RNA sequence: CUGCCGAAGUUUCCGGAUAGCAGAAACUCAGAUCAGUUUUAUGAGUAUGUAAAAUGAGAGUUUCUAGUGGGCCAUUUUUGGUAAGCAGAACUGGCGAUGCGGGAUGAACCGAACGUGAGGUUAAGGUGCCGGAAUGUACGCUCAUCAGACGAAAAGGUGUUAGUUCAUAUGAACUAGCCCUGGGCGCUUAAGCGUACUACCCAUACCUCACCGUCUGGGUUAGCUUUGAGAAGCUCAGACGAGUAGGCAGGCGUGGAGGUUUGUGACGAAGCCUUGGGCGUGAGCCUGGGUCGAACAGCCUCUAGU
RNA sequence: GUACGUGAAAUUGCUGAAAGGGAAGCAUUGGAAAUCAGUCUUACCUGGGUGAGAUCAGUAGUCUCUCGAGACUAUGCACUCUGAACCUGUGGUAGGUCAGCAUCAGUUUUCGGGGGCGGAAAAAGAAUAAGGGAAGGUGGCUGUUUAUAGCCCUUGUUGUAAUACGUCCACUGGGGACUGAGGACUGCGGCUUGCCAAGGAUGCUGACAUAAUGGUUUUCAAUGGCCCGUCUUGAAACACGGACCAAGGAGUCUAGCAUCUAUGCGAGUGUUUGGGUGAUGAAAACCCAUCCGCGAAGUGGGAACGCCCUUGUGGCGUGCACCAUC
């Protein structure tokens, strides 16, 4: 889960394939759910959060 | 973000060790401990579109 | 900045080498049962937009300049500001009286001429 | 922005940007120092060593 | 000439009016709905339909308007068959509009569906030589004096291999496998067959990058010394790329006309020739040299015996 | 040179070069030979000397615009300027193709080293204090039981063993290949204003350039490559058309109708049957008298807007087009 997100991680930002090269990309698209960084995205995926 | 990342890594280590300790206790006591099924599944497509 | 050409061979019309009546200029094969249209193996290539060259280096000569056709001295003076992007090309119908005056003018302007030594000799 | 994608698992500088926690990780931590008690009762061994 | 969309090949009534398929326009919506989806449960009879959880995608229209309005093969289902085959329907997709790797070769088989390329990695199939890749490893089976390799076929075998079982070290009855009888060169403790495990080969497939185009989403004016306002420009980002009928867009070329280039030309127009050079994905265009001898062209628009 | 402007293609003769076992044949990649583009250092910077002259004068006039802006004229060449000519500089700095290396970035491939954890907290095993047993039996003698060899099982045993395997390290050391897109600065980070492997390649060198790099033609080698169009047909099979080249050669004009777009005006709209007029072509353009043709004949949702005010959220109103309700 960690290596796939770090090397092949690409967000769907406004119907576009935007790589997760910055935490502000994930925060701008998943900040509504208290997800702010890439390790928070990994944590949600790995532990299957709410 | 750094504090959140440290907490996640601490949670992973504790969750892995407790699984090991539970299995060790069941093995010593002679009982059988079945780990919980996983909620996360990584699916890869192997056949083409034809 | 180097000019990259995706292809240098021209696209010849199919079966243009078997008949003199069929010219080399590319014609799209309309035959349905034609192997060239269906793009089999060993069949020739066809003009596709994929072969299109880089926009930045399009129309550029191998020396990095774009050709500008010149018919008189007034045309060559337009390239005062664009002498590092364009090369003067004197037209084929411009006489030798004007070819010499274009070449001398293009020399002071710092403009390359692609055919500057045409229809003239030298006298040192 | 982002002309070229850099892998955090190879570029340490990009990893430090993405994860402000790699500077203090301590990947290898000694757990079993000097105890290592063999935990396998005779009941488990008999069931395992069967047939 | 290029680019972008792109079917259907058939329900239904009956040559048709429909519809379906594919586009155009105007509408209302993403806090709305939808699905060759999977469930849950209600019932009803392992399935079934209905109603209400997961997953994915913003959805629903209205109007009018091109083409199709054959089948083949294959799968499954099938009813009777009936020398045996088969025939008959139905069910479902693929091809028909479609190239590519393998399959000796081949249109139905195995992979895979296509912009132009560099590198990497694979699929199917392969690695003795033709042929890219182990004359690889570990077990066995097979001797053919037609193997194998890619119906007389059932069986017989003083034919084997492993043998089992039962009788008292042997014999009988048996249990199967293989042989005998009934693509090329070549291979035989295989380069055959079966199993297991490493390595290796390469497709237009997959990944990373560059470039082309299209589509989509943005940004850009008290036009700031970043000057990049042909705003019809400039710029940023992502995805995508087969294609018949047909739909749509932008371009190339020809004769003549209005305007324009204060245009070219006897110091050589037009034309033609050329293993001269260049530009464009292409239609095409520019140019050197030779030949030649009087006219001719670029740009905006108009026109057609183009 | 009357076989007469230009003189294409098919076709023919000669000459030269190359190739050639029962086709040619084209494509892809290179070689060879022939033949081309295809280019160069030459300028910048900084002087000093010398003289030169105006856009320079502690200068005088004229002309055209409008004081001062251009054009000149006379004089000076002192002040400024002219990278201004030359002498003196021997000062500096030096672009195109092809190569080598280094430091990097993206991608990738291939060898290692170290460590954590898990597995019966590996199984074994050694060491090892014992007990028991039998063997395919040592000694004694096939049978036999540690001897004059040992083995197996069990506990014990050092122990918290080691190793293998699995998994993990934001642990680390090399080798190879392919790419370098973008073009002031912005950002996210790491170090300590600065620095950096952090929103995409730069350094250090050479040689050749005056050949290399390429390109073209011919030809060879390797690999591939069934004849085009039409009709047929799932598909092909087919059957047709094709000796070769040049020129000609097929959705045109017009009347009506309907959709759509553009343009003009708009309850209107349309000058060209005709009349007026038009001296520079007068079949144009321009003007319009009377007709006539065609047209005319309340409640909900909602675009858009204002006001708020817990401010976003929502609410309060005004509600086009259009669709539902009376």
């Amino acid at each position: 889960v960690r290596e796939l997100i770090y090397k092949r991680g690409f967000g769907k930002v406004n119907k576009q394939r935007i790589p997760l090269s910055d935490n502000a990309i994930i925060e701008a698209a998943l900040g509504k759910y208290s997800i702010l960084s890439v390790e928070d995205l990994i944590h949600e995926i790995y532990t299957v959060g709410p | 973000i750094a504090k959140r990342a440290e907490a996640y890594e601490a949670e992973y280590r504790a969750a892995e060790r407790e699984q090991i300790e539970l299995a060790r206790k069941a093995r010593a006591e002679g009982n059988y401990f079945v780990p919980h099924e996983p909620k996360l599944i990584f699916v890869v497509r192997i056949r083409g579109i034809n | 900045v180097n000019i990259i050409k995706k292809r240098t061979k021209p696209f010849k019309r199919h079966q243009s080498d078997r008949f003199k009546r069929v010219g080399e200029s590319w014609r799209k094969p309309r035959g349905i049962d034609s192997c060239v249209r269906r793009r089999f193996r060993g069949t020739i290539s066809m003009p596709k937009i994929g072969y299109g060259n880089n926009k930045k280096t399009r129309y550029c000569m191998p020396n990095g300049l774009k050709a500008f056709l010149v018919r008189n001295v007034s045309d060559v003076e337009l390239l005062l500001m664009h002498n590092k992007t364009y090369a003067a090309e004197i037209a084929g119908n411009v006489s030798a009286r004007k070819r010499v005056e274009i070449v001398e003018k293009a020399r002071a302007l710092g403009v390359k001429v692609t055919n500057a030594g045409a229809k003239v000799r030298s006298q040192e | 922005a982002h002309v070229q994608k850099k892998n955090p698992l190879k570029n340490k500088a990009v990893l430090s940007r993405l994860n402000p926690y790699a500077k203090a990780y301590k990947a290898n931590v000694k757990i079993n120092s000097e105890k290592t008690p063999k935990a396998a009762g005779e009941k488990f061994l008999s069931v395992l060593h069967e047939n």
